[PDB]
C-alpha cells in the first residue's frame, strides 16, 4: 500500500515541477536543435541521431539512458 | 582506560569508554542519514548517551589504525 | 505570476513531498531552492540547480540518491 | 511472471528489514517529552528537541520518518 501510494507519488512528481523541458531541453536538447542548426549531418546521421532522440526524453529522475545519451 | 577512569574522578567527573577501531565510515563517528528508520547516530553520542553529565570524558579507542576505506 | 508559477507547485510539490527524502532535509531543501535564485547562479549553473531540483525531492523514494541531489 | 516474482521477492526482503529494524516503541514517547524540558538541552540543542518534538503528534508508528525521529 505505501509503495503504490509511492507509486501515485512518484507519478505526481515526474508530473509537477518538471518543466526541465525548458533547462534540460535548454540545455541539451534545443542546444542539439541549435548544434545542427550549425551542423550538417548526412541522413544516415540524422537517422541515428533521431534514435538517440528516441533515447531521450528520459529525466533527471526518470531513467538514466538520456545522461549517457545526451552526452553522447 | 582506568587511567581515563580516575582522571574522571579526580576531576568528580563522570568516565564513559567507547571503541573506535575497527571504523573507517563517517556512519559510525557521525551517524546515519535521515531518510529511513535504521538510521543510527556515531559512537560519540552512544558515550554520550550512556553517561550522565554535560562534560564527560570521551574515551577514543584504537585510533592509530584510523584508514580511509569506504565512505570517504 | 512567474513566481506564482514556479511558486504554486512548489506549495504543491512540498505538500507532497512532506518527508519525502527527509524533512530534516526539507527546510535545507527549501533554503536551497531559494538560494538558486538568491545567490549569483550563472544561468547555466542555475540550469543545473533547477534540473537537479527536478531531480531532488524523489516521491520515488528516500533513498541515498535523494541524499545525493540533497548534497548536491 | 519471472520478474514479477523477482520484484515481489525483493519486496519480501524490504519488509523482514523493516522489522529487522524495527524501532516501533511508544513505551518512552512521554517520557521523552517530558524530560526534554527538564534535561535542559542548549539553544541549538533544545531548537532540535523542539524540532523532533514537531516530527511526532500527527505520525508515530506507521511510517519510518516519524520512527526515526522518535529514535533521534
Amino acid at each position: 500500500d505505501t509503495n503504490q501510494r509511492e507509486s501515485y507519488l512518484r507519478e505526481q512528481m515526474k508530473a509537477i515541477q518538471k518543466e526541465l523541458g525548458g533547462e534540460d531541453g535548454l540545455s541539451d536538447l534545443e542546444a542539439l536543435r541549435k548544434k545542427i542548426e550549425e551542423v550538417g549531418m548526412p541522413e544516415a546521421v540524422k537517422t541515428k541521431a533521431l534514435k538517440e532522440l528516441d533515447r531521450l526524453e528520459r529525466m533527471q529522475q526518470g531513467s538514466p539512458e538520456a545522461t549517457v545519451a545526451r552526452t553522447y | 582506560t582506568s587511567l581515563g577512569r580516575s582522571i574522571a574522578r579526580s576531576m568528580n567527573r563522570k568516565f564513559h569508554r567507547i571503541s573506535l577501531g575497527g571504523v573507517r565510515d563517517e556512519a559510525e563517528i557521525r551517524g546515519h542519514r535521515r531518510t529511513y528508520i535504521g538510521a543510527m547516530p556515531g559512537k560519540l553520542i552512544h558515550a554520550m548517551k550512556q553517561v550522565g553529565v554535560i562534560n564527560p570524558v570521551i574515551l577514543l579507542d584504537e585510533i592509530d589504525k584510523m584508514s580511509s576505506d569506504w565512505r570517504g
